């Protein structure tokens, strides 16, 4: 799809891990999708697995990081 | 051991999240049982002042409102009455027994009971007053509870205002409970299931006539959601489809001839045909058996039940690799958007009785829309139900096996002929399968209340023909019939959803027809519809737009209101003005006659500046002036001292002085209106004068009737008649109310080998 | 004393769009005979949107 | 596809702004025309070539 009619925008996004758009909305979007999918099935192990994946996203929404430095952490 | 801490104020992005349920988890309803009797008025001692203004040695009881909270401005007053109507509907009971709320009168002759705690409080207070006649004490001694147990009826005394009596009496005479007997336990179940001899039913109870039951409102779709609400229809359709998948039994005992797809197809077909959800096909052309079982599929399932391009591809493939190459024809020259599917054109191109009659049947296979027992039904041909269609199919395949392929090689013959023999060696099993699907489908159709419309959906379910082949190739001499618990569960669930649907429709219709019969013009009829969808706990209300809500409103306007809500609203219509004439915080207008008019004598005030007829002077509406600020009229009329009236809800203050009368203050209030145009800082004065006014010696000695400009248009309280305000509320005595109605019925199935279909003939018999 | 470019007075009130949507509903209710089906259902529903 | 239930009209302050601006533009236009015309005509009547 290259010619003198079109263009291409290419972009490095490797620093976009601490960004403000990969926090809360991302997790809550996936959580919402899991709610829809949970209401789109009737068996119970599947609902458990999906609810666990959801809860994983809940717990990962607030996350701390061990790093020592000498004596204190 | 040691730690360090850092934090970071992350923003808090909150979606709306649209809290959902599924149909099996929708709880039915919670009945409103009544609390205290919903009073709006109560008595109260006030002083009284004889004509000439001075005071008695006696007091008097007047009706006054509970909770004077009414606003300023007619729009906010009509909001108040809408909220009041909401309160009544929130308090409207389904059933109520008076004995639960009754209490004992401490002053009755026969040591009897009465209806409510506040009634007895009032009775005791009026009994202990010094300045009450003996006749009301006699009355209090005679008022007691009466019972007639031959009819299971009670009559209790009450003391409450006639509007209050109207509301409570409407609740009594229109409480929706009906006598319950075992015939009704039966007749709540569908006819077709009772007339089906593959289920046996009993119960272990003999209910009395003292039992009761609430009847659901299973009226059909007033809104026609199949007509141009296709998103909601796809949602509802999927949300019933999934419920249908929950109740189909799991099945009992060469590419992809596994289990788990037989179940998938058996579940998918039935749930689609019950939900009326279209389904699309995916199939790899290297597998010809997929097509050969899709033949059977397209026969026994209609074609308008599928989405067009899927069966177009399947039929086109089937033609161009089984039929036209066998009789030695061209492949085809088929257009993408040809208005005929390939079987239709092939119905007429061939010359062979078996295949042509087959294709005729297939092309003209379609549902039959018939209204039975109130509900619509998509009934099959009555040649599909009794499995005979497979005989047409197998005759066609036998008359294809006997053909040579003049155009195509012998290996291809071997593949095709081998496949169709794999399906021809399953004649009995396929006939039995078709009978079984038809039976389970109709039997589950019987446990439906909402009519089942035929309109294609936005979205499909992927059906794999490999799964169809799995079904057709893995079945024998073991029958699955739905367990009665699944049937009763499915029926109660459809009932609960349907009754929720109708009752919430009735809610929204009531509020809408109220709001259009009250000129609530700034109000936006969106949140009501949002509430309507929120209480239906399956939709995504945060992502339905506004136009769809408003079209739903446009349909909702044209509907009749149910009887309860319409009657309550008629009461509120006829008595809203009377409720508003009370509430002595705000007055209903003000006259301005630049002339020294007289004050009227009353006996809860003394001399007041009150008007109650409004004849003569012309009236300005104030909401029209608040909407469209054009103060030229009021300003010109005020500057030039022209008499006028101002109609609209307005506060006031009660100036109980006398020196503020001769000083003529109540005309001073209007000179601000020219400086600041906003008529909101407007509070007339009400000149109540009596023996409790610090300067009444003037009115006593000098013998002057008081006179004042700028009277107020207002009505007085209504005197409290203890005799005439007493009423007798009638009701039943000691019934019981049951909700989960199918708990008294125990149910079981015949042995699955010993089943039987509509034709009175054993299904799953051919070997 | 100023020239002005005014409208047809069925636009100053919104009434002509009723005729537009009646026409568009008719186009929705019609097939597109030569056309394929996915692009057809998509156009019909896109018209019914407006 | 994104509209409903919000009437927006010009504030009177905005109307007065937009009228004063159009007035000023028109008045400036005619006045500079008159000045330019007068100076041109005076250059052609006083034989300034």
């Amino acid at each position: 799809f290259l010619s003198n009619n079109s263009m291409v925008l290419y972009t490095d996004v490797s620093q976009w891990d601490s960004s403000q758009h990969n926090t809360q909305p991302f997790r809550k979007g996936i959580i919402m999708g899991l709610d829809m999918l949970a209401n789109m099935t009737n068996d119970a192990r599947v609902i458990q697995t999906l609810n666990l994946y959801k809860q994983t996203q809940i717990n990962l929404m607030d996350s701390y990081v061990q790093i020592p430095d000498g004596n204190v952490i | 051991v040691q730690y360090e801490i850092l934090q970071k104020t992350i923003p808090t992005f909150e979606p709306k999240e649209s809290i959902l349920k599924k149909l099996e988890d929708i709880k039915p309803e919670q009945v409103k049982k009544q609390t205290k009797l919903f009073r709006i008025f109560e008595p109260r001692q006030l002083p009284v002042y004889r004509a000439n203004g001075e005071k008695e040695l006696r007091n008097r009881w007047y009706w006054k409102l509970k909770r004077d909270t009414l606003p300023d401005g007619d729009y906010d007053v009509r909001e108040y009455f809408l909220n009041l109507y909401d309160q009544v509907l929130t308090e409207m009971p389904d059933y109520l027994l008076l004995k639960d709320m009754a209490v004992e009168n401490k002053n009755s002759r026969d040591a009897g009971k009465v209806v409510d705690s506040e009634t007895a409080a009032i009775c005791d207070a009026i009994f202990q007053d010094e300045e009450t006649e003996g006749v009301v004490r006699r009355f209090i001694a005679e008022m007691r509870q009466r019972v007639q147990a031959d009819r299971n009826v009670v009559n209790y005394p009450s003391i409450l205002h006639p509007i209050d009596h109207a509301f409570n009496e409407y609740f009594l005479q229109h409480q929706l409970v009906e006598p319950l007997n075992n015939d009704i336990i039966f007749n709540y179940i569908p006819e077709r299931i009772r007339n089906d001899v593959n289920y046996i039913l009993n119960m272990d109870r003999n209910l009395p006539s003292t039992a009761r039951y609430i009847r659901p409102n299973l009226l059909q779709d007033r809104l026609n959601l199949h007509d141009n609400f296709e998103s909601l229809w796809d949602t509802i359709t999927t949300s019933n489809y999934i419920l249908a998948r929950s109740v189909v039994p799991d099945l009992k005992e060469l590419t992809g001839i596994n289990s788990q797809a037989a179940n998938d197809c058996f579940k998918t077909l039935i749930a689609a045909m019950l939900s009326q959800r279209t389904m699309s096909l995916d199939f790899v052309t290297t597998n010809y058996m997929s097509l050969i079982s899709g033949m059977w599929l397209l026969t026994v399932v209609p074609n308008d039940m599928f989405i067009r391009e899927s069966l177009v591809a399947c039929q086109l493939a089937i033609i161009n690799t089984i039929i036209y190459p066998a009789f030695g024809m061209q492949r085809m020259h088929y257009r993408n958007g040809d208005p005929q599917t390939p079987f239709q054109i092939a119905e007429q191109q061939i010359q062979n009785f078996q295949v042509a009659n087959w294709l005729h049947f297939v092309n003209n296979n379609q549902f039959r829309q018939v209204v039975i027992d109130g509900v619509l039904n998509q009934v099959l041909n009555d040649n599909i139900r009794n499995g005979h269609v497979v005989n047409q199919l197998m005759e066609a395949l036998m008359q294809l096996s006997r053909q040579q392929f003049p155009t195509m090689p012998v290996d291809y013959k071997r593949s095709i002929q081998r496949g169709i023999l794999l399906l021809s060696n399953r004649l009995g099993q396929l006939v039995d399968l078709t009978r079984l699907l038809a039976y389970n489908y109709e039997t589950l159709m019987a446990c439906i209340t909402m009519n089942m419309q035929h309109v294609q959906t936005l979205t499909t379910e992927k059906l794999q023909l490999t799964s169809v082949t799995s079904l057709c190739m893995l079945i024998g001499n073991a029958t699955v019939i739905p367990s009665p618990q699944t049937l009763f569960h499915y029926y109660n669930v459809n009932v609960n959803f349907h009754s929720n649907y109708n009752e919430r429709i009735n809610d929204a219709v009531a509020i809408i027809t109220a709001a259009n019969r009250l000129n609530l013009y700034q109000k936006k009829m969106k949140s009501i519809v949002e509430d309507f969808l929120k209480r239906l706990q399956i939709f995504d209300i945060s992502r339905v737009p506004d136009d769809q809500m408003y079209r739903l409103r446009d349909r909702l306007r044209l509907l009749p209101v149910e009887i309860r809500r319409l009657d309550i609203f008629n009461l509120i219509l006829m008595n809203m003005e009377q409720i508003e004439r009370a509430s002595d915080k705000i007055a209903q207008g003000v006259i301005i006659a630049y002339r020294d008019m007289q004050l009227e004598r009353d006996e809860m005030y003394g001399y007041v500046n009150i008007a109650r007829n409004l004849d003569g002077f012309q009236q300005i509406n104030l909401e029209e002036l608040m909407r469209t600020g054009d103060y030229a009229q009021i300003t010109n009329m005020l500057l030039n001292n022209q008499p006028v009236a101002l109609v609209g809800a307005l506060p006031f203050i009660t100036d109980s002085s006398v020196i503020s009368l001769v000083a003529k203050l109540d005309a001073t209030v209007f000179a601000q209106i020219v400086k600041l145009r906003k008529v909101d800082t407007l509070k007339p004065i009400l000149y109540k004068i009596n023996s409790d006014s610090n300067d009444f010696y003037l009115v006593a000695n000098y013998d002057w009737v008081p006179t004042s400009t700028t009277k107020v248009y207002k009505q007085i309280p209504q005197q409290f008649d203890f005799r005439a305000s007493m009423h007798m509320l009638t009701s039943n005595l000691t019934f019981t109310v049951y909700s989960d109605l199918l708990a008294f019925v125990s149910a079981d199935t015949v042995e699955p080998i010993n089943a039987v279909a509509f034709d009175n003939m054993r299904i799953m018999n051919e070997l």
